[PDB]
């Protein structure tokens, strides 16, 4: 193994964040200090080679807005140690106490960050395949880093024919824009999956959420173009969201909610 | 140049803009573009655009196919269909990972030749921008939207030269300025001009000598063409022929790769 490799006494599993089917996840300490997230595999679910794929990649990929792998422990029991993100998923954060205080300048900024990361993903010819708020992590200063069956966030061509591409990732970005803009809500409210597949296929598209400026929705519709070669790149997305309040809506006034 | 409405079937709306609408259509079996002009009560904007188009013939200018006048009042300009949409979108969609340097320079030369042709026929476009440049099925960029086209004499501020917004007369030199802006759009892959500045600062900053930064990964020589287009003293700006020659000098020595 690599010199990514650490002694499994340097780790110090402290507070249990959450759980799930594929092992659990903890806050903690590596070596002396350093806050850390500590992901683990349950010997029971998937093999060593399975849950050590997201280290094959998480090693090669370093970017400001992808959550950074710090070090692994390969021989089971497994422990992936990464950087700590201290407000939990985007969904919780937004959907929780602070959520209600965020307005459009803040959510647009978060979104510009996510796209900065999905544009580094882009440049490297990688493909995420499950881009949604639940898989974004948040930290101090409203920072947001990418890292780690969702039909409602997944592009038609992937949902049906299994063609995942960075453009099919852009589709979810647009769905993720609905998440930021309604502060946590499932897309396509009061629809089960068969309607979402049914209706997007007949051409339906989520409207403009409450108070959401119409320049935002246009760019969601740009992400939701049927023909995937047309949806804009994360590099376009990123810049648009970076300049939103000067180039697109420089006469924006804060409302009830956004 | 007269066409018959009975042979035109309006299929779908390609774009609903502020000064007109464009629809994909079928005329005598072939896909075609149909445009109508808004806020034109006397139809003189319509007449002016159609007329000038009957006088333009260059391989890099969207070609007029004909005119349709229904006595009821529906006025349309039928144009060749450009399958790849505006240059702006084409750039944004495919982006950096697809469009090589040759492609970008090739687009610049396409537009530049169209412009050299217009200057050579004493016309001023006054509305040159990546949005107004369309791409055909086999990647040929062509200037379009000749509404504001008139012989050497509202204008989009972010694309218009300072003297043009201020002076009542427009000239090829303002067009050259717009070309400069457009190139920036090209090498920026559709990004919008003056990214981190309020639309109310542009002209004053610009006149105070501001100039956008060379885009990411932009060839220094290409950026110098842009800059050369942005001189504050219009007369010092290059001719479109001089622009073509320099873009060709760049291509010839592969200063863009």
């Amino acid at each position: 193994k690599d010199a990514w490799e650490i002694p499994r006494e340097s780790l110090r599993l402290e507070v249990k964040l959450g759980q799930g089917c594929f092992g659990e996840v903890w806050m903690g300490t590596w070596n002396g200090t350093t806050r850390v997230a500590i992901k683990t595999l349950k010997p029971g679910t998937m093999s060593p080679e399975a849950f050590l794929q997201e280290a094959q990649v998480m090693k090669k990929l370093r970017h400001e807005k992808l959550v950074q792998l710090y070090a692994v422990v390969s021989e089971e029991p497994i422990y992936i140690v990464t950087e700590y993100m201290s407000k939990g998923s985007l969904l919780d954060f937004l959907k929780g106490e602070m959520g209600k205080y965020l307005r459009l300048p803040q959510l647009v900024d978060m979104a510009a960050q996510i796209a900065s990361g999905m544009a580094y993903v882009e440049r490297m010819n990688y493909v995420h395949r499950d881009l949604r708020a639940a898989n974004i992590l948040v930290g101090e200063n409203l920072v947001c880093k990418v890292a780690d069956f969702p039909i409602k966030w997944t592009a038609p061509e992937a949902a049906l024919y299994g063609r995942f591409t960075i453009k099919s990732d852009v589709w979810s970005f647009g769905i993720l824009l609905t998440e930021l803009t309604t502060k946590g809500r499932v897309p396509y409210p009061g629809m089960v999956n068969r309607e979402v597949l049914d209706q997007v296929e007949r051409g339906y598209r989520m409207p403009c959420p409450p108070e959401c400026p119409e320049s935002l929705h246009d760019l969601m519709c740009q992400c939701w173009r049927k023909d995937p070669e047309e949806r804009p790149t994360f590099e376009y997305l990123q810049a648009f969201l970076e300049d939103y309040f000067t180039s697109t809506e420089p006469q924006y006034q804060p409302g009830e909610n956004l | 140049w007269a066409l018959n409405m009975k042979e035109l079937k309006l299929l779908q709306t390609i774009g609903k803009g502020e000064f007109g609408d464009v629809m994909l259509g079928d005329y005598r079996g072939n896909k075609v573009a149909v445009k109508c002009i808004k806020n034109d009560a006397t139809a003189q904007a319509f007449l002016a655009e159609a007329s000038v188009m009957t006088q333009l013939r260059h391989s890099n200018l969207v070609q007029l196919l004909g005119v349709i006048v229904e006595e009821k009042g529906g006025l349309y300009i039928v144009t060749e269909y450009m399958a790849k949409g505006s240059l702006v979108d084409y750039l944004r969609s495919r982006g950096r990972s697809v469009l090589g340097g040759d492609c970008l320079l090739k687009f610049s030369l396409d537009v530049c030749e169209a412009m050299e042709y217009l200057e050579g026929n004493n016309f001023v476009h006054r509305d040159l921008a990546a949005r107004n440049v369309l791409v055909s099925e086999d990647n040929v960029a062509k200037v379009s939207d000749f509404g504001l086209t008139k012989e050497a004499s509202k204008l989009p501020v972010k694309w218009t030269a300072p003297e043009a917004l201020r002076e009542k007369k427009f000239s090829t030199k303002s067009d050259v300025w717009s070309f400069g802006i457009l190139l920036w759009e090209i090498y920026s892959f559709g990004r919008v001009p003056y990214p981190r500045i309020p639309l109310k600062d542009v002209v004053p900053r610009v006149e105070k000598g501001y100039k956008m930064d060379a885009p990411d990964g932009c060839p220094p020589a290409v950026y110098e063409v842009m800059k050369n287009c942005w001189h504050l003293d219009a007369a010092m700006r290059p001719s479109f022929l001089q622009l073509r020659e320099q873009l060709e000098h760049i291509k010839t020595h592969e200063l863009h790769l």
